[PDB]
RNA sequence: UGGAGAGUUUGAUCCUGGCUCAGGGUGAACGCUGGCGGCGUGCCUAAGACAUGCAAGUCGUGCGGGCCGCGGGGUUUUACUCCGUGGUCAGCGGCGGACGGGUGAGUAACGCGUGGGUGACCUACCCGGAAGAGGGGGACAACCCGGGGAAACUCGGGCUAAUCCCCCAUGUGGACCCGCCCCUUGGGGUGUGUCCAAAGGGCUUUGCCCGCUUCCGGAUGGGCCCGCGUCCCAUCAGCUAGUUGGUGGGGUAAUGGCCCACCAAGGCGACGACGGGUAGCCGGUCUGAGAGGAUGGCCGGCCACAGGGGCACUGAGACACGGGCCCCACUCCUACGGGAGGCAGCAGUUAGGAAUCUUCCGCAAUGGGCGCAAGCCUGACGGAGCGACGCCGCUUGGAGGAAGAAGCCCUUCGGGGUGUAAACUCCUGAACCCGGGACGAAACCCCCGACGAGGGGACUGACGGUACCGGGGUAAUAGCGCCGGCCAACUCCGUGCCAGCAGCCGCGGUAAUACGGAGGGCGCGAGCGUUACCCGGAUUCACUGGGCGUAAAGGGCGUGUAGGCGGCCUGGGGCGUCCCAUGUGAAAGACCACGGCUCAACCGUGGGGGAGCGUGGGAUACGCUCAGGCUAGACGG
RNA sequence: UUCAAA
RNA sequence: GGGGAUUGAAAAUCCC
């Protein structure tokens, strides 16, 4: 089961504040906020030149956590970014970002990507009309992401739907928060995104 | 125990005694031929010689000798016959060999 | 005798023939002929029935018996529609 | 198609038969270099007709006996023990390496 | 799209060099732990032994009959006897038991792989074409009557039907011997002579169905032969007498020392014969930048085997796993004379082992045997079951929540950690309950039509009340391994060269980040570690891609056999080499692209991808070969 | 003598 | 068999 436990401890660990729960992580709590160091009893104490290793592999870590997924699912992924043609770094991305989970979390269905997981787990998703409870669900271009119509009432769903009106969206997504409906445009570009992630180093890590 | 494909086992035994004995002729009467030829007696060793024939063939009609089994016979025997009969012979009865 | 039936291919509650030439005495799933056809019972495509009809009509010329399947499958795809 | 093959004749001691020695090339399947590789055929001659030295044609043929399942072809060059006598050679090299040895 | 290196010899250095680690794999096993599902997968050892059940039969539309039953007749009645019909039994006859399923023991071999040859061959059922089926005669079992055995079963006598066997015809036509044109190994045609055919059954009965016979083809499956390829040891040199070949026979579907009788002395080997060891081969699989290396479980192809040895009979086919005979070992009957048996089929037991599943459900689907059909048989197979054994998907919550409880840990005693983690608030709703509830299955068959095409109609679901759908709805498993360097992660205490750790280098003899515990941390997560094994890193056997003065390594020197290698010019050939076409290169797998299960795993469809080998053209620089020249190498005076 | 100490 | 002396801790050596 992806995680799931004390989880504003990885952002303190990546020395890098990580929306690992969307809101409260934009109040002065996300505990970066004033306490940045790494967890643990000896989180202040001054760190050591890190080995390149150490490096490539809390980049890699970094990426990973940052959609919440399994180092078995990212790994799998990675393989097939290799695989494919052009830019693996790129791909690899283009990848993670069409995961059904995080798309949800994309269109503000969802104000966290764990959110957006259990979102989907539940039901409460449908791509084209059909439901689809896989978060691992690869979002294709063209595809209208929307949410259930018996869950479109849902307390927790006019929250987020409603802070959604006004707000721009991905340059590669469109919402129409009318209908609560959305659509994948097409692949994001890594000029699209705008993660703290140097893709290079990871594709450097499984390289080893 | 019992399968009644036992049945095939005893029939077999009768279709290999009715095998068998017809077989036993062939090579009698060959034999027969052979030795008369070998003498120079030419009408009835082709006489014989006819049957054998015959008999080869119709061997050939059932799964006893079959095939090209038969024409084999046939012809290492009016083969042999002709030959000996190279003694004088002159086919008299003519029967089998077409001069 | 040589046949024309349906070999299995696919997995498990998703089984996907493919209508075969075949010699009777060979094992359904083993070394066929030639491949004439295929069927997906479940029709969960729409093309799930396709017949190469000049072969199918090449190999009754010859000899191959159709299983009772094999020929109901034939007939859809016209093969002895002599109209 | 029938399979012929070119050697030399070094051996007429059997009766309508010969021995035909053929040489075959081929790059080594790992190191590249050209390598050389003979192999003796004993073909069928009923008429007696060819000889010790040589160089004839010899076809893919019904068996005529055990070893035998080639007929020699035709000629195409007649008389050059050298090409034998080199056989010849390297077999007598043989009746050295064992337990004593012969002059080099 | 295709290549990462690190630790360890010294006081230090460079080099040589081995060991070791980081990565992928696996039919795994073992430890701790363990929630759900789909798809796969599961005796790697004793090819040890096996209780029990099931795993091959079908056909009454080939034939006669026995037993139990019912009905109708011939008689004035009974007895006796005739016909019809139901159930059942096995016979005779046919087709199938040579497939399907299992396992590799054996096998270094034409076994397998790849490409070819057969003028040296076979092929049941199926398809097309040509021509046929006139007459006679016969037997054996059922059954009946005796005899011999404990039994298994046997011996004799008598009766009888066939699509059983035989004789005579007809000979389309075919076979054989000679001849002869043609062609070319035994291919094809032709003439005389000789020889060779058959089966009957059904009926919606003068016509159709199912069959029979002889030929020529097709299609499918094969046999035999050949080129090339296929492990380790040379501390295995020589091997060989049916051995090598010939002539004539035998034998086979067919070639052949396959076998035999005679006659020759021959065959094989350092390009590894013979001997020994090991091993089923392949598509492919794992690994690798590649070249390579390793492997051959599952699925597909071939081969071999069926307790261990031999043999044949029957048949289109076997020298036959659930057929037969004999020898051996073993088990079990036994009246000790003599018998029965063979799970490497499914499931299961037992043994061995670190270790491997259910004595399950169904013939609904696909496929197979027999049948005109209805159908019957099918442990093939389609499913379910068990095992984290593997892969893929899922869950054990989501949002809010303190300048931050308690507890435990640490402390410079100020404070710092665990930590938004918890509590608590609010959402959602695995499980579970209720309702609906599949696809897979439309043929065979029947009716119309013409048993055709074409139309209509009907019967069938093991899986499964499962999947999926719709309601209702609970906050609801987390482990395991690491933290001295390689290698991501550090503090206290306890132990002292003890107890112990340790892949390699090394830790521990009172301040141990290395032992054990705790707090904290890193990694991964229904899994995590350990062991074993394969490839990698390892250019560490170097083809790509290594070396030999002193590191391991130039033979003590010469002579010279085989072999390898060969100067300059011209010509022929075209073997190597190169180019073009063309055949072959099974399917699956792999790769790319779309698709189907909500995704994926898994699966379907389509698409390139060629190496190798065969054939046909072409080129001729280089290598090769044959000719002829040349002096600059070599040799000679 | 052993292990380890700059 | 410690328990001391010695040792950085041992082996050894001298003590009970
Ligand atoms: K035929
Ligand atoms: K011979
Ligand atoms: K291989
Ligand atoms: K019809
Ligand atoms: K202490
Ligand atoms: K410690
Ligand atoms: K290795
Ligand atoms: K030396
Ligand atoms: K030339
Ligand atoms: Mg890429
Ligand atoms: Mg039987
Ligand atoms: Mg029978
Ligand atoms: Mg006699
Ligand atoms: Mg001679
Ligand atoms: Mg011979
Ligand atoms: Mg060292
Ligand atoms: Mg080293
Ligand atoms: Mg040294
Ligand atoms: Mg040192
Ligand atoms: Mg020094
Ligand atoms: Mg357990
Ligand atoms: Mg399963
Ligand atoms: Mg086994
Ligand atoms: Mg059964
Ligand atoms: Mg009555
Ligand atoms: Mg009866
Ligand atoms: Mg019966
Ligand atoms: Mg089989
Ligand atoms: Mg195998
Ligand atoms: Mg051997
Ligand atoms: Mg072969
Ligand atoms: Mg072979
Ligand atoms: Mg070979
Ligand atoms: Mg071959
Ligand atoms: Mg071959
Ligand atoms: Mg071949
Ligand atoms: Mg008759
Ligand atoms: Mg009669
Ligand atoms: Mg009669
Ligand atoms: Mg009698
Ligand atoms: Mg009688
Ligand atoms: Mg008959
Ligand atoms: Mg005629
Ligand atoms: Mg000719
Ligand atoms: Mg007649
Ligand atoms: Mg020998
Ligand atoms: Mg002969
Ligand atoms: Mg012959
Ligand atoms: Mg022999
Ligand atoms: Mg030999
Ligand atoms: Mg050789
Ligand atoms: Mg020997
Ligand atoms: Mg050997
Ligand atoms: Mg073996
Ligand atoms: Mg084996
Ligand atoms: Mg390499
Ligand atoms: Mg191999
Ligand atoms: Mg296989
Ligand atoms: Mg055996
Ligand atoms: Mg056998
Ligand atoms: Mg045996
Ligand atoms: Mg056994
Ligand atoms: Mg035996
Ligand atoms: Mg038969
Ligand atoms: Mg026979
Ligand atoms: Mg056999
Ligand atoms: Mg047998
Ligand atoms: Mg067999
Ligand atoms: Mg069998
Ligand atoms: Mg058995
Ligand atoms: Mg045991
Ligand atoms: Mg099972
Ligand atoms: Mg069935
Ligand atoms: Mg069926
Ligand atoms: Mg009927
Ligand atoms: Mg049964
Ligand atoms: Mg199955
Ligand atoms: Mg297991
Ligand atoms: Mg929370
Ligand atoms: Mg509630
Ligand atoms: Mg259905
Ligand atoms: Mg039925
Ligand atoms: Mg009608
Ligand atoms: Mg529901
Ligand atoms: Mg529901
Ligand atoms: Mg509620
Ligand atoms: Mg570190
Ligand atoms: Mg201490
Ligand atoms: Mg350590
Ligand atoms: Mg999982
Ligand atoms: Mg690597
Ligand atoms: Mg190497
Ligand atoms: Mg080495
Ligand atoms: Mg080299
Ligand atoms: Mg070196
Ligand atoms: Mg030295
Ligand atoms: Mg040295
Ligand atoms: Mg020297
Ligand atoms: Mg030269
Ligand atoms: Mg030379
Ligand atoms: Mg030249
Ligand atoms: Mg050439
Ligand atoms: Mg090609
Ligand atoms: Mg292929
Ligand atoms: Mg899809
Ligand atoms: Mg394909
Ligand atoms: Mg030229
Ligand atoms: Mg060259
Ligand atoms: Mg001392
Ligand atoms: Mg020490
Ligand atoms: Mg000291
Ligand atoms: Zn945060």
């Amino acid at each position: 089961g992806r995680y799931i436990g004390p989880v504003c401890r990885l952002c303190r660990r990546e020395g890098v504040k990580l929306y690992l729960k969307g809101e409260r992580c934009y109040s002065p709590k996300c505990a970066m906020e004033r306490r940045p160091y790494p967890p643990g009893q000896h989180g202040q104490k001054r760190a050591r030149r890190p080995s390149d290793y150490a490096v490539r592999l809390r980049e890699k870590q970094k990426l990973r956590r940052i959609y919440g997924i399994s180092e078995r699912q990212f790994r799998n992924l990675f393989e097939e970014a290799s695989k494919k043609k052009g830019v693996t770094g790129s791909v690899f991305l283009g990848l993670l970002e069409s995961r059904l989970d995080n798309v949800v979390y994309r269109l503000g269905f969802a104000v966290s990507r764990r959110q957006a997981r259990q979102l989907v787990r539940h039901g409460h998703i449908t791509v084209n009309g059909r439901r689809v409870d896989l978060p691992s669900y690869r979002v294709r271009p063209g595809d209208e992401i929307a949410v259930a119509e018996k869950s479109r009432n849902l307390e927790l769903i006019r929250q987020n739907l409603e802070a959604m009106k006004g707000r721009k969206v991905g340059p590669w997504l469109s919402l129409d928060v009318e209908g609560m409906k959305g659509k994948f445009l097409r692949l994001p570009d890594r000029e699209d995104l705008a993660l703290p992630v140097n893709e290079q180093l990871v594709i450097e890590f499984y390289s080893r | 125990r019992n399968l009644s494909a036992l049945k095939r086992h005893r029939q077999s035994l009768k279709r290999r005694l009715r095998n068998k004995a017809k077989k036993s002729a062939i090579k009698t009467l060959s034999k027969k031929a052979v030795q008369l030829a070998q003498e120079g007696k030419a009408e009835e060793a082709l006489k014989i010689m006819r049957k054998a024939e015959s008999l080869i063939d119709k061997a050939a009609k059932g799964s006893t000798l079959h095939k090209n089994a038969a024409a084999r016979r046939k012809s290492r025997l009016m083969r042999k016959v002709r030959q000996l009969l190279e003694a004088a012979g002159a086919p008299l009865i003519g029967g089998g060999l077409s001069a | 005798m040589v046949k024309i039936r349906l070999a299995r291919f696919g997995s498990k509650h998703n089984p996907h023939y493919r209508i075969v030439v075949t010699d009777a005495r060979r094992k359904r799933d083993g070394k066929y002929i030639e491949k004439i056809g295929y069927y997906d019972p479940r029709k969960t495509t729409p093309d799930w029935l396709k017949v190469d009809v000049e072969r199918a009509r090449y190999w009754l010329s010859v000899g191959a018996q159709p299983t009772d399947t094999a020929r109901r499958l034939l007939r859809q795809a016209g093969v002895f529609r002599q109209e | 198609p029938k399979k012929v093959l070119t050697g030399v004749v070094v051996s007429d001691k059997m009766q309508k038969t010969v021995t035909v020695l053929v040489e075959r090339q081929f790059p080594h399947p790992l190191y590249g270099k050209v390598i050389k590789r003979s192999k003796k055929y004993l073909a069928h001659d009923p008429e007696e007709k060819y000889k010790l030295g040589d160089v004839v044609e010899i076809i893919e043929s019904r068996p005529i006996s055990k070893r035998k399942r080639f007929r020699v072809l035709r000629l195409v060059e007649s008389g050059r023990m050298d090409l034998v006598e080199k056989y010849l050679i390297r077999r007598q090299n043989y009746q050295s390496l064992s337990k004593r040895g012969g002059k080099a």
